[PDB]
């Protein structure tokens, strides 16, 4: 996710593209990546099995897999050509355009300090638990029945225009089977998949009513689009991009489908066979997925109420195919039309972003940090005319407009296992392919709004998600009237002062370097230490990915001249002391495969067995 | 408005008002009895059956307890033989309470039951339009209605024969119901009301509802001469219901199981008609009509009406040591019944069967307004109902499995056919069920010899309650 | 009749097991059953038992079929007359028939009756046990027109019993929530 | 409303709230008592006696504390004889109370208990309507109500007929359930009021509540020559409420289950009913009503109705370093008993089940939030709980496969073999019957009189009488 996942996947990329060789900033122009295009070819697997029979130590087997899966890729170019026969079109000519390179960062040296003994570790991490947080180190006395006591009380739920059959509400457990853990961090299991969950889940209740598309909503969406060219964009580029529309393209398809993985392909390649055509899709009908994983923040409110449930909003499988083409092009031309000192994370990589804000944080400097996560989007029918206004004034061909816009109204969603029903109004969030897009762009306009003319002259400003960090900002009584014309709650705020309190911003800190005098960001170190008390559930091989993981980011800690200011960080941000410890208990763990094994232990299972 | 003895959390306040419409019930709780859910339903009968009777009429009250007619502004002449062991507790509270408040009120002909009380005190064998001491046979009040409230003791035949040349044409019965032991079993319940019954031959089972048994080792066998090597009912059955002990014949419960119209021949001849007005749980309450002479002509049926499930199934038991097998049934709520329809398409074990029943015995609530309560059924009859289900599940799936010929019973020279087994019988709710029974009767045998039962001190005692008038 | 909680039998299968109006006791299986007769042949005969509600009807079959008039009949004798049938209400098992007489002697006869279905008929064959021995007969019901209407695309193809029956359940239990309306209604009988 | 000496956030109030639904009952604590539980049962159980009689009516009192009837607006008359270690110190204590007040109140006519109680102190044998030095069988006072409060020293069909003959037509009993001792248990234990109780061979045990045992190493064994190959009860039981010892008989505390009808004959013939009122995690309350005559016939049952669970395993201990086998008992909440119907469907070892009771007991979840620590039943008696339902789960399976025929059992070596049965449990909502005997003829009357005083006694009344 963003920077890096558990599994060091993340969703940047890896390759640098803002980066030069030369101490002043140069501009540059954008260029294209050619891509190969596939071939059918059905001799050579032929032949190649019948010489992988004779014959297969560790290559041979994987030019198989090889040559079956370009066989699929060129099968659903093939087939996915022939639907979109009324929308395909060619190659125009293209507009030009360029961006700007910054030189390379520079880092401190690291030294490694771990300890020997990996059990003298799980207690001192024991010991770190007990004396700051007290009530989490006694929750645990026995083991896991948290799925027998939801069983015992009955189901309480919320629900608005919804259908279901009351003679399959049954949750009698089933068979559970993990390994019990050594940090006596309570991170609960995921839940198991029943219709008492579901309707939990969806105990939300925003049945709000206002204006569809009449005059007041149209008057509010035409100032906030004018507000947002106003404030946070230059006229160089909107008459060129306005006279090039966007449309489906066979090299958009072919770019798309090379990038593909294996496994991917092949669950794409299983829904060929009754392929219908683009036109007849349905945009606005959804299914309902449950397997997720809990998220569990530091401090104490787990072990007294429990989490919520999360679920995923699926889109037709067919719908997310034809049209992703479309995603590599509007990030380009959104990222032209922005100014030099706005900037977004879209096509950027973990080094990049150093070389950026290397800089321009420095101690003493006000940094303010706002999420608008907390504010109901379904309430105003204006923030859903406010995207299209803006993708419209893109260059994005008008049939098009129309199937997006068929998403963005009213939906219903099902879930398969038990036959229930679920009708939404106008929703934000959801599973389709433009999710991260349309939410940059609100959360940009909202601050140019309510910033005014404070957002232009800024030093930097970063934009991602739900998440932002503008600098030299600072938070007065101008921007609590402007943002109380509704209500109060809209959005949060939060104060930051380099050196001092440091700014958090996707999970991480930015902190100052002492020998070098240059930003960066590094990631939450408690945030880890719970992590690790979480359960495995059994027949799990994936410990070895997260051992390069912990590796990776364990010698990002230990740098020269971070060692002090990452313990202030902490202790301004949750008033806890005696971290440094930790991260050299941290060190001794990935240091071997042997060594993380003392994180697990015997096998307990439950509701299982007749015996 | 009606004030009924049970706590307002109570989960059989919605039944009781469903089956009593007309009225407006509200709870108020002063004693923690026992069998409060029996003592409401009783209470509420009466009230129905009062504003049926035209006024200004007497009636009679065969086995009843004088105490609690005195306040009742009506005409009631209470027949109450001394052959009971409550009987003397009766008589001694009826008689203190009148002489308690016999001027205070003075509004309901206290001193005309006070006065006709000593004259009975003087001489046995005297009538009065109040008391007597007499049987239902030996009386000779005459009235026209009659009312019977938890009378288990008395052939129904012969006793409603004495009461019609007399001048009856009403009667009224309120018990338990007796279609259980129609089926000839062993054991059940009633749970709604915490009741249980087993029969005497199986009072040292281990898992039913009235047992108890001893902890063993296990030796390998009794040298016990007396050997039967059959198990079947018998005449003695023992009730209890929430702490009292009441034992019971087979032949008077089954004799209260009357058809629909039946004729009474004898010296005078009449034609009777039975109907069932209200219907809860276990308890129901019957209306019977006569009038003279014979009209019509009779089948001989009962038909019984099924608002709720009905189980009867098999089980295996250790009795005194002894592994044997009988028969027991019970009661299901229909909700519970409804939601096993579409389990009970294919075969399930006993053990997924009680895992079903568990999770669907748990509350639903939506949007705060309850729709399912957390206890619809007791928990100590799950496992046997359990088990039930399974049975019933299997022996369908082999009757559709085997198809016979439209119009041709197979018999196959000699020709002969098969039984099959049957461990268990479901009647599912809005379901009939029809019985065989006798529909005329003309022999009515009495011992035509009556003696009295009160001793002289109690006699002594009575009489000086009721000097002290003041 | 399901909507009015009324069930017939014939007088032959009062002790069947599985039907709306019967009655049978527990067993064990015996192979040694002789019986005096040999009766090969099951036809419906001419006693019919009703139970509406709680309270039993005996019935003959001949009386019965013969209120299902034609539409033209003609009554003949020392005065003769034209006599005609119309049904004129209909709700689930109950009609409404009014007849017209007139002297006289007019027009011909046909000789059909006609009868309009509004929410469904079945008549099928089922096995089951009376009185320990396993036979098969026929039985009726009737079946609502919401149900029929939403069945149409299954039966297409084949289907088993046991998939049947678990489809009818899911389309007849339902709640509905719909903001502050709520109903947990059943649309047929579950027996 | 009514007082009680118990704290203002215990979890005993709601229970007491329950089985008195015709009181206001509020909490005021004045003592750190160790057995206030079982002394606001007792205050609660007298003030509803008290309410149903009616007034003017002589009350005798067998066995009674004269200090707690003083400030009572009605008629008593106490029948204390002397032959408890326990008594000489009630009555320093009522003289001294009842000179004390001597004057203050009018209302309660304490000047004629002062002078009527110097008269039977001259003469220890006059009778006396407040006071007297006999016992039940020797008192010759008349009176119609007799009330017996924790009372098991007496036989109950003879006390019964003595006070039958004096025109007593009502009787009430209060103390602990009888059930317990019917079913021939070894030792056993009431949770709720922190009591226990043992047989006499088993003091030396070491995993139960009433026991003391010692350190040892292991030896050979011991000098013993008699084989004892037989454990068991005998007619000796101690019990323990608190920090207080008393040791009863089980011949007596079986006396007192009577049936619901029986009949008394001798001299003069008594028929008569026992009932059950009051009923809260042991403590009962029976009525019993007397009639003169001879009526009905009568069939020998007792029944017994279980609001909670009731528990009877077979445990093995190590008694005086040896190891031994025997019964115990015990009571479990209802709510428990509800919340185990699903995990009993299977087998399930001790271990697994030990876990789901520690579970269900101090981390249960109510409407998604947790409330820790509500300790609804006492954590010392889980581990013999745990194992009773391992066994229970373990008997029901095996009689599902031995299905036999119905109404017939098979003889072949034409005998018997019967199976073993570890654990009996009786659920919520389940009646008890056992067999008694109810035809009573035989009475036996001591005719022995004989004054208990001491001379050293009876001066230390009179100085604190002549004030
Ligand atoms: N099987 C049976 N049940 C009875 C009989 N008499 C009463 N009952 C039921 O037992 C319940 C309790 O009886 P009560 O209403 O308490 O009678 P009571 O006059 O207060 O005095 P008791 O009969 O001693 O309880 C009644 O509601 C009846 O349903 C009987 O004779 N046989
Ligand atoms: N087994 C048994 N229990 C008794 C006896 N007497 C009293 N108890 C119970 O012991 C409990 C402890 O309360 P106590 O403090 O003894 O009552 P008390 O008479 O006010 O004070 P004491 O002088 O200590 O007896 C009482 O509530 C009784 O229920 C007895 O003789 N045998
Ligand atoms: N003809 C009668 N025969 C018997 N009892 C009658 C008769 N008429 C009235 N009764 C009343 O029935 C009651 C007698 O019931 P019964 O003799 O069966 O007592 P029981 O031995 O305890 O058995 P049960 O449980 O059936 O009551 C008495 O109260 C009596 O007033
Ligand atoms: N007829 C009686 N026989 C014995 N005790 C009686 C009698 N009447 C009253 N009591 C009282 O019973 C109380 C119990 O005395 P008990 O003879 O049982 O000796 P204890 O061993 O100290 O008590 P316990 O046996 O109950 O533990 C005495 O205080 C006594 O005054
Ligand atoms: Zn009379
Ligand atoms: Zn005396």
């Amino acid at each position: 996710y963003i920077f890096s996942s558990d599994t060091g996947q993340g969703h940047l990329q890896q390759k640098s593209v803002r980066q030069t060789t030369l101490p002043v900033n140069i501009v540059e122009e954008v260029h294209e990546e050619k891509c190969y295009p596939p071939k059918l070819d059905e001799i050579k697997e032929q032949l190649l099995l019948k010489r992988l029979q004779e014959s297969a130590s560790t290559a041979n087997r994987s030019r198989y897999q090889s040559r079956k899966v370009e066989n699929m890729k060129a099968m659903i170019i093939h087939r996915l050509k022939e639907g979109c026969r009324l929308y395909l079109a060619s190659d125009t000519p293209r507009v030009p355009s360029y961006r700007i390179t910054y030189p390379a960062p520079i880092y401190s040296p690291s030294i490694n300090i771990k300890l020997s003994n990996p059990e003298t570790a799980v207690a001192v991490c024991n010991e770190f638990l007990a004396r700051n947080y007290p009530t989490v180190a006694s929750y645990q006395v026995t083991d896991e029945y948290d799925a027998y006591l939801d069983m015992v009380d009955g189901s309480e739920s919320c629900l608005d225009r919804a259908t279901f059959n009351p003679s399959k509400l049954r949750s009698y457990p089933k068979q559970h089977s993990y390994h019990a853990p050594t940090i006596r961090s309570a991170v609960p299991s995921p839940f198991q998949n029943t219709l008492q969950n579901v309707l939990a889940a969806a105990t939300k209740r925003n049945c709000n009513v206002t204006q569809m598309r009449e005059l007041p909503t149209m008057d509010s969406a035409a100032f906030n689009v004018e507000c947002f060219k106003k404030y946070a964009c230059n006229q160089e580029y909107w008459r060129e991009f306005a006279s090039s529309p966007i449309r489906v393209t066979t090299e958009n398809l072919t770019t798309y489908v090379t990038k593909l993985k294996g496994p991917k392909a092949a669950a794409l390649f299983a829904k060929t066979h009754n392929l219908l055509p683009l036109q007849e899709v349905p945009m606005d009908r959804f299914t309902m997925d449950m397997k997720r994983d809990v998220k569990v923040t530091p401090g104490t409110k787990h072990t007294e109420e429990r989490p919520k449930v999360q679920v995923i909003q699926a889109a037709e499988p067919l719908a997310t195919a034809y049209l992703c083409g479309i995603h590599r092009e509007l990030v380009r031309r959104l990222n032209a039309v922005l100014l030099p000192n706005v900037h977004t994370l879209f096509d950027m990589s973990a080094e990049d972003f150093d070389a950026i804000i290397a800089t321009h944080f420095k101690p003493g400097d006000a940094v303010l940090e706002t999420d608008i996560a907390s504010f109901d989007k379904s309430q105003d029918d204006s923030l859903a005319l406010t995207a299209m206004m803006l993708l419209e004034d893109l260059g994005v061909d008008q049939p098009i407009l129309d199937l997006i816009e068929a998403a963005f109204g009213e939906i219903s969603s099902c879930h398969l296992p038990t036959g229930t029903r679920f009708k939404f109004g106008a929703m934000m969030k959801s599973g389709m392919f433009l999710t991260l897009f349309v939410n940059t762009l609100l959360n940009i306009t909202i601050a140019s709004r309510v910033l005014e003319e404070r957002l232009t002259t800024s030093a930097c400003a970063a934009f991602i998600g739900d998440d932002n960090i503008i600098h030299g900002v600072v938070s007065d009584a101008l921007m609590a009237a402007r943002c109380a014309t509704w209500m109060n709650m809209e959005v949060k705020i939060i104060d930051a002062v380099v050196s001092v309190k440091a700014p958090y911003f996707c999970g991480g800190f930015i902190l100052h370097d002492t020998v070098t005098g240059t930003a960066c960001r590094v990631a939450d170190p408690l945030k880890r230490l719970f992590k690790l008390g979480k359960p495995l559930a059994a027949g799990d091989e994936q410990d070895e990915d997260r051992r390069r993981a912990l590796a990776d980011e364990v010698t990002r800690w230990q740098r020269t001249g971070l060692v002090t200011e990452l313990e202030r960080a902490v202790y301004s941000r949750y008033e806890v002391q005696g971290i440094t410890a930790v991260i050299t208990s941290m060190a001794t763990f990935a240091s071997s495969k042997e060594n993380f094994k003392k994180l697990r232990g015997p096998v307990v299972t439950l509701y299982g067995g007749p015996k | 408005p009606v004030y009924v003895d049970i706590d307002a959390d109570s989960a059989f306040l919605k039944a009781l008002q469903r089956a009593y419409p007309m009225f407006e019930v509200e709870p108020r709780q002063v004693t923690p009895n026992d069998a409060a859910n029996a003592r409401a339903f009783s209470h509420l009968a009466i009230k129905l059956i009062e504003q049926e009777i035209d006024p200004d009429s007497t009636i009679l009250d065969i086995g009843s307890a004088p105490a609690r007619r005195m306040m009742s502004d009506r005409k009631y002449h209470c027949v109450c033989p001394m052959r009971s062991a409550e009987d003397p507790e009766r008589l001694a509270n009826y008689a203190r309470k009148l002489a308690s408040a016999a001027g205070k009120v003075l509004d309901r002909n206290i001193s005309g039951k006070i006065g006709d009380l000593q004259a009975v005190m003087a001489v046995p064998d005297t009538e009065t339009p109040t008391f007597c001491l007499h049987t239902d046979v030996s009386c000779r009040q005459r009235a026209d209605v009659a009312i019977y409230q938890d009378v288990y003791a008395v052939h129904a035949p012969t006793s409603l024969y004495h009461q019609a040349i007399k001048g009856v044409r009403l009667a009224y019965w309120v018990g338990f119901d007796t279609t259980p032991f129609m089926y000839n079993a062993m054991a059940g319940a009633y749970p709604s009301y915490s009741t249980n019954w087993a029969d005497e031959q199986v009072l040292k089972a281990k898992n039913i509802g009235l047992c108890s048994t001893d902890l063993t080792e296990g030796r390998r066998g009794k040298l016990s001469i007396m050997r039967g090597k059959k198990l079947e009912p018998c005449d003695r059955v023992l009730f209890s219901v929430g702490s009292t002990l009441y034992p019971e014949s087979r032949k008077l419960l089954k004799s209260w199981h009357l058809p629909s119209v039946f004729h009474l021949k004898g010296k005078l001849s009449f034609t009777c008609r039975c109907d069932t007005v209200v219907s809860c749980e276990g308890y129901v309450v019957k209306r019977i009509t006569m009038s003279p002479g014979l009209y019509g002509k009779t089948t001989g049926y009962a038909v019984t009406h099924h608002a709720d499930g009905f189980l009867m199934c098999k089980t295996t038991d250790t009795v005194d040591g002894e592994r044997v097998s009988f028969s027991v049934c019970t009661y299901v709520p229909a909700t519970i019944c409804d939601q096993m329809t579409g389990i009970l398409a294919t075969e399930v074990t006993p053990e997924d069967a009680q895992k079903l029943l568990v999770g669907l015995n748990q509350r639903i609530v939506v949007n705060g307004r309850t729709q399912r309560n957390t206890n619809t059924m007791k928990n100590y009859m799950i496992p046997v109902v359990a088990q039930a289900f399974s049975k019933w599940a299997k022996e369908c799936r082999k009757d559709m499995e085997d198809e016979k010929l439209l119009g041709v019973r197979e018999r196959t020279c000699l020709w002969a056919f098969k039984k099959q087994k049957t461990h268990t019988v479901y009647k599912r709710p809005d379901t009939q069920s029809i019985q065989k029974v006798q529909a005329e009767f003309d022999s009515f045998v009495v011992p035509s010899l009556w003696s009295s039962g009160l001793s002289i001190p109690l006699r002594t005692r009575i009489k000086w309650l009721l000097s002290k008038v003041p």
